[PDB]
RNA sequence: AGCUAGUUGGUGGGGUAAUGGCCCACCAAGGCGACGACGGGUAGCCGGUCUGAGAGGAUGGCCGGCCACAGGGGCACUGA
RNA sequence: GUGGGAGAGGGUGGUGGAAUUCCCGGAGUAGCGGUGAAAUGCGCAGAUACCGGGAGGAACGCCGAUGGCGAAGGCAGCCACCUGGUCCACCCGUGACGCUGAGGCGCGAAAGCGUGGGGAGCAAACCGGAUUAGAUACCCGGGUAGUCCACGCCCUAAACGAUGCGCGCUAGGUCUCUGGGUCUCCUGGGGGCCGAAGCUAACGCGUUAAGCGCGCCGCCUGGGGAGUACGGCCGCAAGGC
RNA sequence: CCGAGGGUAGGGCCCGUGACUGGGGCGAAGUCGUAACAAGGUAGCUGUACCGGAAGGUGCGGCUGGAUCACCUCCUUU
RNA sequence: UUCUAG
RNA sequence: GCGAGCUAGCCCUGGCCAGGGUGAAGCUGGGGUGAGACCCAGUGGAGGCCCGAACCGGUGGGGGAUGCAAACCCCUCGGAU
RNA sequence: CCGCAGUGAACAGGCUCUGGCGACUGUUUACCAAAAACACAGCUCUCUGCGAACUCGUAAGAGGAGGUAUAGGGAGCGACG
RNA sequence: GUCCUAAGGUAGCGAAAUUCCUUGUCGGGUAAGUUCCGACCUGCACGAAAAGCGUAACGACCGGAGCGCUGUCUCGGCGAG
């Protein structure tokens, strides 16, 4: 499972300012994490159709909040998504 | 590439480990090189399981460790075996590729109960052995010969059949 | 539910009152479609006309405009 | 974000009695079992009942509830492993990032099919017994496919609350669960019941609207033939759109 | 060279159309039966599966648009 | 258990 | 008693199939989704697979009937890693 | 550019429409018959726990099989649906 | 409504190569069609396992039909070895 301490780290990574505990960079780095260790889990376990399901509106909640970002600053959006690594 | 090999250990306090990947064709058991300490070898049983990285053996001590294998006595109960030993080290006394094996399904004094894998059940006896594990043959099953007659490719006898005949000819025929 | 070889564009050029793949050469391949393309069914389009409290339904013969056809199917001449 | 909290949401592994039917031993008789009354059936080669032992699936009593979770179907002996949803408090962080959704895309009862285990019990089909006029059904005695699991396929239904989703406005009394508080009660969610306004053709809904207003969706528009025939897509097929 | 027309072949959209046969609707009324509304007599309806002169029945799932106290467990409250 | 239509 | 230098088999051990055609697993790359399913394009080269020589055969017709011959000649045909 | 002809000669499928059986490449009755006959990949019952069961054998013994119930033998049909 | 039997043919098929009464009766194909092919089906005597109905591809298998083409035939008539 996510560690707390782990949690914390990416929160301290992703922020631009000391103290971003909530914001589009720490969103998206939630949910991308979320999105890598729960279809990782579904791989094995072939038939959890809960647990997946509930993972795809997760996999919604990432696009629209990247769609945000490109609706507004696509500049570091391009900044956003090659430090994560997700569009292909 | 036809031959034979091993098969029944009796040599212990030696090191097995599991030598290698080398599916085998003429027995339906796929058996890899297995390692000895000294360095000795042998194409050993197909027991499913224990990775290439070979790292095991048996011993009149004990260690389940799947596959490996010991006289009934040292043997677990409600356990699933093979190398069938059936009278005192006659070697394997059954389950070839026969997955399927025998489970220690209870035993008794110097006569410990298996499930018959082929399809019953009674008692071996004493020291008696076999190595649980699973077997190997991956259900060895099924798979088409389409178009052809795999058969002829068997190598393996067109033998062929008939039972029609035109005649009168052979035994119970 | 796919549609397309003159088909989409370009260079040059024939022809025409002159635009235009309009016809041709050579070149690159695009052009289209659910904001319904291709196909099928049916059709003279309107001003006006009948009806309708009305919005909206129908309808458009004679008068008028534009257009089509001259038994069916084409082509050229003379020529503003 | 953080910090708590609940639950039969899920899926993987694992263990736990209770009993059920068969199998070996003990004991011990003459009857059992069965209905509306019988009969078929079992049993003197000793059954039914009791004792003890075994093996095996399959559910999972009490707690358990008019209660709970969940997108829909639907989900309950304990165990841990991954994991989803969802709820109070702090008001910290982003900064309108939104609400609906043709098609798609995924799920998805139970029946069924495909192959590969397994089959204690239940049980169409089929088999006897009864039955009546007749018994192809009710009732009784047997018993197979299935029901069980892995894996892949079907996706249908009184799939129900017969009633799309979102936000916002319009008295209340009352039962219960969950989260917080100055915890004789106030607070936010959630569940049952009564009931003012109001809607209704009718019952009845009634801040869990069938009230009042805003978005965007799907569906209506006489009864049978029909939800069928034909063309099309889909399934191994039964069918299905 | 382009082309009106004519030919042989190949398909596509459709109307006619046929021994025969599936069903569907009429029609005075015919036979055989009870399925259904009162538990229609076994409550009914349904997805489906098998079977049965025919309505239907039995099984797995379920929905009540199922209801009485002719019986049990209790519940819920002054 | 069954007993047409007006 | 006699025989697989007949023929049907079976064991052991060598040799042999001129050319050509069709284009599955795969692996490379690209393709809307989370990864994928899965699509396409390239490469690729299987199959008792196709077209056919030698070689194996011996339907279908022709000749031959004191034949060339106690099964052969002619046209024809099937198989062809 | 030429002839009636332009794989010029020579080696080189007639095609189609339908039905029945067996699926299919096959294999076989040497000197008539290559077929709807056997063979099959594939199904189902099934004897067998080994020193197997069946086959040869006067007793050894071989076979089976250095196989071991996804196996070995007995079989009636002979994809797949 | 019954008499006997252990029950007393079910689903698919049908004059099939199991149907002699028969060139059965209707339909199509034709200038006529006792072969076909479709349909009925009183199945002289199909039927699920020596399977049953069908089935793409597949066959020197068997039977039915159309175009193409030729002395196969309307008698042929000439010629070469």
């Amino acid at each position: 499972p996510i560690t707390k301490e782990e949690k914390q780290k990416v929160i301290q990574e992703f922020a631009r300012f000391p103290g971003d505990t909530g914001s589009t960079e720490v969103q998206v780095a939630l949910l991308t994490l979320r999105i890598n260790r729960l279809s990782e889990h579904l791989k094995v376990h072939k038939k959890d159709h809960h647990s997946h399901r509930g993972l795809l509106m997760m996999v919604g909640q990432r696009r629209r909040l990247l769609r945000y970002l490109q609706r507004e600053d696509p500049e570091r959006y391009r900044a956003l998504i090659e430090k994560l690594g997700i569009r292909g | 590439q036809y031959r034979i090999i091993d098969f029944k250990r009796d040599k212990d306090g030696i090191p097995g480990r599991v030598a290698t990947i080398e599916y085998d064709p003429n027995r339906s058991a796929n058996i890899a090189l297995i390692n000895y300490a000294d360095g000795e070898k042998r194409y050993i049983i197909a027991p499913k399981n224990l990775k290439v990285g070979m790292e095991i053996m048996s011993g009149p001590d004990a260690d389940i460790k799947i596959g490996n294998a010991l006289p009934l006595e040292n043997i677990p109960v409600g356990t699933l075996v093979h190398n069938i030993e059936l009278k005192p080290g006659r070697g394997g006394q059954l389950v070839r590729a026969a997955g399927t094996s025998a489970q220690v399904l209870g035993k008794e004094g110097k006569y410990v109960i298996v499930r018959l894998a082929s399809g019953e059940v009674r008692m071996i006896l004493g020291k008696c052995r076999a190595t649980v594990g699973e077997v190997g043959n991956g259900g060895r099953t099924d798979k088409p010969f389409v178009k052809a007659g795999n058969k002829h490719h068997k190598m393996k006898a067109p033998n062929v059949r008939g039972v029609a005949m035109n005649a009168v000819d052979h035994p119970f025929g």
